[PDB]
Parts: C-alpha cells; structure tokens; sequence
C-alpha cells in the first residue's frame, strides 16, 4: 500500500526482517547489525504505515509504546515502566 | 522526490480508489514541486470528496486539478519565497 | 373428522395417554389409524407422513410401562409387511409381542 | 400559483409543430432556478420541466429530445436531484412507442451521459436502461457485446435502493458469461452477493437463478463436489414454493452425483432421510445403491450399468442430458474405485489373476487406476511382480503395534468394571 | 425511611477501585490501587469471571483486598469538560451569510455519519481533524453551537487552558481521558474552541518547564497516528493564527480539511444584519442596504455590536423602537474606533 520507498524499506528489513529470521549470517560475515533504528525526515512523510506494514510481515512479538506516555502520575513510576517494556 | 518516486505513490493509492480511465495522473507529475506523502493523500482524498457536493461518483481528471492547488501552497499565500526579491 | 385431537375429548379432565388401553381421550389414536386407513386402501405415502410425528411423541413423552407402544407398533405392523425390508419388519413384531 | 396556468399558457402551439418550443423551456429554466436552487428538496413541478417530452413525442425524431437532455445535464436544471425524476419520464414513451424506433433507441441511450459516466446515483432507474440496451444485442446475435456491457454496470453497487430487484441484476451476468464462453468470470460474482444473502430469507423468484447458475457452472467444471453442495441447500432448506411432485425427482439426481464424486460427507445424510426410502422407485434403488459401497463385489454391475439406467444417461431436472459417452466416462472410472477401496480394506494380498478377474480389466488397465490412487494419498498399496501379488497391508513401526495393543488394555479394563456392576444390578433376579 | 436508612449506611465501610491488570490464576488476580501501589487480590462466585479480565475497572476493600464489583469503565467525569449543558440559543438561522463555508462542515460530520458507506465504495478515507482559522468575530465559535443544538450526539468542550493543570505527568493523561469515551460511544465529536496552545511547537530553549506539555503536544501524534480506531470520531479544531501551531500538526493525517472562514463580504454580510437586528424591535420602515455599504472590513460580530450601540442611542431620547438614523450612527461607531487591525491574516488557502 505504500509504495516509492523500496529504496528505503529495502533497508529495514535488513536491519529488522533479517536479524530476526538467521543471526549466523552477522556472525559469520562479522558486521554488527544495528539495534536500535532512529527516522528522521519531516514529520508526516514516513514511518506511520512503515512500521505496521513491517509488523505484519514479520508476524513476531511487536510492541508499540508511545513516546509522551512514559511518564505516569506517580513519581517511582517512570522508569518502572521503562524496564517492563 | 522527483517524477520517479512520485508516480509509485499515485498509482498504488488509486487502486483503492475508483477514477474515470480518461484521468490521466502525469498531468500533475509534471507540475509537482516540494511535496510530501502526506500532501498526495489529501490530493486524493478531497478529489473523492468534492465529488459527492458536484453529483459524481468516480475521481475525474477536472477534479484532480481543481483539489491540488489547495495543498500545494507551503506556507500561507507565499508558497515558499513565491517570486520576488 | 368429529373426534379428532384435544377438541370434543379435552375440557375438564387430562392426558390419560390416548386410546392405548380402554380408557383414555383420543390424540395420537385416531391420527395413526387415519394413517392405518390409507394403509390398507391409498398408498404409504399418506400412511407415513402421519407416523413422524408419532415416533418423535413416543421417544420425547412417555412413562416407565409400555401402552403407546402399542397403538404405535400396531400401524407399523402392517406398514412394513407390504414392503422389502423384512429384518425391520421382524423388530417391529418383536416388541408389539411384548 | 403558476403551475396551474400552464394549460392556458400557449393556445396554438398545441396544434401545430411549435418550433419555439425549444425556447419556452429555457424561459422557464432561469425562472424556477432562483425559487428552489439547492434550498428545497421539491418545490417546483417536475412536469413543468418535463413538459418538453410530451410535446414532441411521435412527431419528431429523438435525436432533438436527447439534445434536451444535455443542455439540462450541463446546467443546473432547476434543481440539483430534478434529473432523478426526468428520466423517471424517459421510461414512459420508450415501452408505449417501439415501431421504428428501436433501431434508433440504441443511439439514445449511447447519448445520455447520466447512464454512462458515474453520479451521485440517486437514479435507481439507469439499472433498467442498460438492460434495454443488453437485450438488443442478445436478439442481434452478438454473445460478447451483451457480456461487456453489464460488466461495467455490476462494477458500482447502489447503497441500499432495490434489494430483491438487485439480486436479479447481479445474477444476471452470470448468465450471460457463460453463454460467452467462459464460466470463470461468473466465478467471481458467486463469491460476494451469496455471502450478503446467505443469512437473509430468500423468495421464490429468487431461489429460482441459484437452482442453475450454481449448478451450471460446475457443469462444465466436470466437478461433482460442488454440484451436491449448493444444489442440497436451495432443495433441503424450505423449497416449499415449488411443486410437490416435481420436487420429489430432483433427489434422485443428488444421490446419482454422489457416486461420480469422490466419496463425500452428505453419503450418510441421505440415507436416514425419510423421502428418499419411500415414493419414487428410483430414490430407494439409488439409496440401495449407496450401501453397495462396502459390499462391491463388481460382478453385477457392469450388468445393470449396461440395461438399467435411470438416472445415468437419462438427465431432466439437473443436468438435462448431454451424451450416453459423457455420462458413462467418469461413471466407469469410480466403479473401479469403489472395488479398490473395498479390496484395500479387505484383502490382505491378492494375486494379479485374480484381481484382473475382480476388476474385468487388463494388466495395464489394473496397474493404472491402482497406481493414480497411491499418489492421491488414499489407498497404499504394495505391489509385488514377481510374486505377481499385490499387498495391501500398510507398514506400522514398533510403537504403533504397541499402542494399539494399550487400546485394548485400556479397554479389558471397561469390560472387567462393567460386568463388576452387572452382579450387583443383576442381585435383583437372581435375589428373588 | 431517611433515618433508618442512615443507620444501615453507617454500616457499609469504604471500597477500593482499581482496574485488572494481568491474571495469574483462575481465582488469583492483580489490580493496581488508585493510589499507585499494586496489590495480589483475590474474588469472589458471586461475579462473573468472564467479565474479570484485564483492562476491566473493579471494585476492592480496603481490609481484605479482594474484587467485589464489576463496574463500567469511567476514566476521571468532568461535567465541564464532558457534558455540554445544551440549551438552544444559535441556530442555522442566525450563522447564514457563510453558507458557502456551512457545506464544508456538514461534509465531514453529516455525510459520513448519516451515510459512512459511500466513502467505502469510492475508496476516500473519512476526514478526521478539522481546522477552522481567520480573523475573530467571523462567527467560528457558534459553528459548533450550532451543531449541538441540531443533531444531539455526544459532545466535548475542550478549553485549551483547562487542561494544562500541572502536577506530575497530569497534562499528558487528560488528552487520554478524553478518547476513552470516543471507542464507547461511536457517534461523538470532539470540539476544540479557541486553542492555540496543545498545537505549539516549543523544541528546546531550554524548554522553560514544558516538560508536561510537550507530551501533551506528542498526544495529538498518537491517537490521531497509531492503531487506535477512527473515523468515527470527528475533531473540529478552531485557532487564530495558524502559523503560531506546529505545522507539522496542520500537515494531513491528522487534520484532514482545512476550512477558511473569511470575513463576510457585501453579499455574505447581507443576510447578517437582518440576523441581529431580527429580535430587536424597531420602525416600519427600514433599509439594510445602507450598512452593506457603510461596513468596511467588519465581520458578522462586529454587527451585533452595531445593533447593541443602536439601542443605547434610543435611550436619551426615549425611543423603544430604534430609527434607521440611529443605526447608521452604530454602523459607523465601529469604523469611528478602529484600531482592531484585521487585515493582517495572510493564511486564507
């Protein structure tokens, strides 16, 4: 449904898709695959349907927590959450 | 983007859509300048609209001009600079 | 036609479970004899139509002896005499014996 | 107010030709624009506005009235939804007229852009004008330009409008793309209004295209699978509209379609059911039939298959007859299948002159149906040329010997505990 | 009746609330208290256990900690903030002039609600967010009064500085307070009135102590954005000046329509002056014809203040019906002041 971004999807599934499927090919090439993975661009061009598009490909655990809700009313709370997800 | 990333987004988007085969989507290709993906949804969006208030049910090619120069200005009159020094 | 089911012989008194032995208020008797007098005279067509919703009555309501059962296996005794099928026939008198 | 006086408005254009005609409805036009515009849904007359039509009728070719009817799709026409009820108008003189002009009918309907391009369809009337337009082709002779034409129409559905009258529509090509050639694209309309109308009631006249479309697309399919399935719905469930008498005989050609259909569910379901023992002859004796799975010795058979065929080459209220080699091809080909799986479930091993003599084949014949069997996944076979014997007795590894020997373990046990109650129940005659 | 059934309340002690948060066993659950704190507690058979399930809001005991009843989901009832205490003041009738700018709104509320299937056929995504700019006085807060006093569905006024209450981490949880009622009830509009302030963009300055408005901003980046159901819910946002909010917030996917409320001109204002003067009382003989004229740069407020200065000029001279010469005094007694500036809005698209 999202199309012009094969050029940039192409590599997110390689830093997603891939790693996730065989974890011999890092190894055995010896390249470190990225753990975490940062968007930039202007806000409402990608990401959106990017990640639920590669979510659904994968069909593996995905866990989706927004950024402002971190923070809870109590105090001790914030990096609690943190560490459960 | 260019003519070439572009024309991915409006022929995926239309398949959902339903447009008369006289529309011709190069028209506007050509005349595209300093847009997003967001701003090509809205394109299709409000050509699907206006034609509910015009009694039409397909997206005409006169529609398609009329609802792009709403989301083609970037800032309010201006454009960017517009022209002038 | 007169008689029928739970019109002339229904008002103050209730089920006695139909004509199976002397006393009783006709019900299910009369419409499996009507599919008895077809039997003998029309064809099994009618005859059978009647005697579904005699075996349906029979397995839903009844009591520990055996009455009904009688009246029922009394039609079904000269229903599959006319017909092929002998090891059914034999199950049928088996029980009206009884 | 003024729409009463439009009878006495023009005393002598009654009577003549009246030419100005053209000119008295755009008089009126910008005049009852500006009293309704898009504030009121009715206001003026639709008659004033359709008034143009009953003037020149029979006196005037329609080649001037369809000019009428795009300078009012152009311009505004009084009222946004005023077209909705002018071709309402059209409908009337079209049916009451024919003559000569149902060669050029075919022009007027090309001409209006309303039933050709896409609107707001508020119409529910267009629907009908483009079957007009099909049943001149299908008299011309013309397979695919009837097909073309409604296969376009089907693309856009009306929201709620017609609901029985719909059904037809949707029906309707799917009739149409077989007489084309091609039963595959009828595939695709039976995959979206039989799943709206599958939990809603359907009427008699409705029932009436499912009894054939269904069936006659698996037709040509050669496939017994669905030919049994949707026609036991529509017979099963209600079909009390119909006769009696003739319902009766559309059985005898499910039963029939069981035997050329590799085996099946609904085998068993038919055989408790109570009209098919009884009445016709040749429900019971096709009934009879299906308990002969188990016990096919093949012997008789081939005896019946060659003098008696009731059912077999002799089609009416399903397949209507084709040919006695059509019929018969795949008839003899599931005869030979029913021996087999009765020989696999019987016979342990079997030498290759007697199961030539069982079967009344060839050694190349024999080998042939055995072997297509194997990799179907249904019947392994083992079979053995120099012993010139075939076994059918499947290899089980040491666990599933041993399994089933705990079945029985389990089961002495059941047994044992059974008759441990029967003494104490059975207390009760030999205690007297 | 009321004093014995004060004695039988002094009898019943305090309940906790809180709401299933994961199941351990089949009678062993885990709430979180409303302080804060999480607790094991257990249930009861004389409640369902289907109903049990997390996310599910249920009451405790403040002594033995167990589940006791099941209740509806209520995330903090504000009446102020929820309920509209509706009573019919402005209608269509008194809005006209902006007819033009009227369809725009029923587009994206009356179409889609009254008939949702035709935006499926034709393949069109529903408009969520809608923006409404321009000058003041142009008659944008009575659009969405005149909404609640014709349809009737559920409604939510929402002031922008009502919600900016700062304690811990409050102004990012009350935006989620408000979309708990959207997946209940379907048929609800979420109207935002006079808010320059949750669209800022305020990146780092040093952040000035934003730190829980700046997640209030992210709020509308998610609910809009993410997997939660929409489309059933419509956003009507109303600003002043469209360049002070992110523009990253006006862009599409979360306000979809842009709908420009101009300054009515001579044809537009036409309709208004017969609008504010309709109650008030005045002379046989009247001309609107004049102000249309008179009028330069005002919009459909600024004559209600032109009919509210009339009425005073009767006063002196004892006049209970206004005389068309003391209303051209009013007409002009707004263009005598001035100094309202007005002209200086370039976003009109």
């Amino acid at each position: 449904d999202v199309g012009g971004l094969d050029m940039q999807k192409q590599e997110i599934r390689e830093a997603v898709e891939l790693p996730l499927v065989q974890a011999d090919l890092y190894e055995q090439i010896g390249i470190d695959p990225p753990r975490g993975v940062l968007l930039y661009g202007p806000p409402g061009t990608g990401k959106t349907m990017l990640v639920k598009a590669v979510a659904n490909s994968t069909k593996a655990a995905f866990i989706r927590v927004n950024g402002s809700e971190f923070v809870h009313k109590y105090l001790g709370e914030g990096p609690r959450m943190v560490r459960d997800v | 983007r260019d003519r070439r990333e572009r024309r991915l987004i409006f022929g995926t988007i239309a398949s959902k859509m339903s447009l008369a085969p006289e529309a011709d989507l190069d028209s506007l290709i050509i005349r595209n300048d300093s847009l997003s993906g967001a701003v090509i949804a809205a394109i299709m969006q409000e050509a699907g609209l206006r034609a509910v208030r015009k009694n039409r049910y397909v997206i005409l090619q006169s529609d398609l001009e009329e609802a792009y120069a709403t989301q083609v200005k970037t800032d309010n009159t201006v454009d960017k600079f517009d022209f002038y020094k | 036609d007169d008689l029928k089911a739970q019109f002339q012989e229904l008002d103050s008194k209730k089920q006695r479970n139909n004509g199976s032995k002397d006393h009783g208020d006709g019900i299910l008797l009369i419409d499996s004899e009507i599919a008895r007098t077809y039997l003998l005279k029309n064809d099994l067509v009618k005859a059978r139509d009647l005697l579904d919703d005699l075996e349906k009555t029979l397995d839903k309501k009844d009591s520990i002896p055996l009455r009904i059962t009688n009246s029922f296996y009394s039609t079904n005794s000269q229903y599959f005499k006319f017909k092929n099928d002998f090891n059914s026939f034999y199950y049928t008198s088996l029980l009206y014996l009884s | 107010k003024d729409y009463s006086q439009i009878l006495k408005e023009e005393f002598p254009k009654i009577d003549s030709l009246a030419q100005n005609d053209c000119n008295s409805a755009l008089d009126q036009l910008l005049v009852l624009e500006k009293k309704t515009r898009q504030a009121s849904d009715l206001a003026s007359s639709k008659e004033v506005l359709a008034k143009i039509v009953d003037l020149l009728a029979s006196r005037n070719k329609w080649d001037d009235l369809n000019e009428q009817l795009t300078l009012l799709s152009k311009k505004h026409g009084q009222l946004k939804l005023s077209i909705q009820y002018m071709i309402q108008k059209v409908m009337e003189y079209l049916k009451s007229s024919k003559s000569l002009d149902l060669n050029t009918r075919i022009s007027v309907i090309e001409t209006i852009r309303v039933v050709t391009e896409n609107k707001i369809f508020v119409e529910v009337e267009r629907a009908r004008v483009t079957k007009d337009l099909v049943e001149i082709k299908k008299e011309e002779g013309k397979i695919d330009e009837a097909a073309d034409i409604l296969c376009e129409l089907q693309v856009e559905t009306y929201g709620s409008m017609e609901m029985s009258e719909k059904i037809q529509f949707i029906l309707e090509q799917m009739e149409l793309s077989i007489l084309k050639g091609d039963y595959s694209q009828a595939t695709v309309l039976s995959r979206k209004i039989l799943k709206k109308t599958f939990k809603n009631p359907k009427y008699e006249s409705l029932k009436l295209e499912y009894y054939n479309l269904l069936v006659k697309i698996s037709l040509h399919k050669r496939e017994y699978l669905e030919v049994a399935q949707y026609l036991q719905e529509i017979y099963q469930t209600d079909a009390i509209k119909s006769d009696e008498a003739k319902w009766k005989p559309v059985l005898s050609h499910i039963v029939y379609f069981l035997v050329l259909s590799p085996y099946g569910n609904l085998q068993n379901d038919l055989i408790h059911k109570i009209q098919n023992d009884n009445n016709l002859k040749k429900l019971e004796s096709q009934e009879s039939l299906v308990k002969l799975f188990t016990t096919n010795e093949l012997m008789r058979w081939p005896i019946v298959q060659k003098t008696y065929e009731p059912v077999l080459n002799e089609d009416d209220l399903a397949f209507g007859g084709e040919a006695n080699k059509h019929h018969w091809e795949d008839l003899q080909k599931r005869v030979i299948e029913h021996n087999l799986r009765v020989i696999s479930e019987y016979y342990s091993r079997i030498t290759l002159l007697r199961l030539n003599e069982l079967l009344d084949l060839t050694e190349s014949q024999t080998e042939t149906y055995i072997s297509d069997l194997v990799n179907q996944g249904i019947i392994y076979a083992k079979v053995n040329r120099p012993a010139k014997i075939v076994n059918f007795e499947k290899p089980k590894n040491s666990s599933q010997l041993l399994n089933e020997w705990s079945h029985n373990v389990d089961e002495l046990l059941e047994h044992i505990e059974t008759i441990g109650h029967l003494i104490t129940k059975e207390e009760i005659m030999h205690g007297l | 009746d009321k004093t014995e059934n004060d004695i039988k309340a002094l009898q019943s002690i305090g309940q906790l609330i809180g709401e299933v948060m994961k199941e351990l066993s089949e009678e062993k659950y885990i709430v979180k208290a409303s302080s804060g704190p999480r607790y094991i507690v257990g249930v009861r058979n004389s409640v369902d256990r289907s109903k049990l399930k997390k996310g599910v809001r249920v009451t405790l005991d403040i002594t033995t900690l167990t589940i006791m009843r099941i209740l509806p989901r209520e995330t903090d009832p504000l009446v102020y903030n929820m309920t509209s205490f509706e009573q019919g003041e402005i209608t269509f009738d008194g809005i006209g002039g902006l007819t033009e700018q009227i369809r725009e709104l029923r587009e994206v509320i009356e179409l889609p609600l009254k008939n949702p299937e035709i935006f499926q056929r034709v393949g069109i995504k529903p408009p969520k967010g809608v923006l409404l700019y321009g000058p003041p006085g142009t008659g944008k807060t009575l659009l969405a009064k005149a909404v609640a006093a014709t349809i009737g569905a559920n409604f939510i006024f929402s002031p922008a500085s009502g919600i900016v209450d700062k304690y811990i981490g409050e102004s990012a949880r009350i935006i989620r307070e408000m979309f708990a009622y959207a997946k209940e009830h379907e048929p609800c509009i979420i109207f935002m009135d006079e808010v320059d302030a949750i669209g800022g963009r305020r990146f780092s300055e040093g952040t000035s102590a934003d730190r829980e408005i700046q997640r209030t901003l992210m709020e509308l980046l998610t609910q809009m954005d993410g997997f939660d159901n929409l489309g059933q819910t419509k956003i009507i946002m109303a600003t002043n000046r469209p360049d002070t909010l992110d523009p990253a917030l006006l862009r599409p996917g979360r306000l979809d329509r842009k709908v420009e409320i101009p300054l009515p001109n001579e044809a537009g204002r036409l309709e208004i002056f017969k609008i504010h003067t309709a109650k008030v009382k005045k002379t046989g003989e009247f001309d609107f014809e004049a102000a249309v004229k008179m009028s330069d740069g005002f919009n459909g407020a600024d004559i209600r203040n032109c009919a509210t200065e009339a009425g005073f000029f009767a006063i002196r001279d004892d006049r209970d019906h206004i005389n068309p010469d003391d209303l051209m005094k009013a007409v002009r007694k707004v263009a005598e002041v001035k100094k309202l500036e007005g002209t200086i809005e370039y976003q009109k698209l």
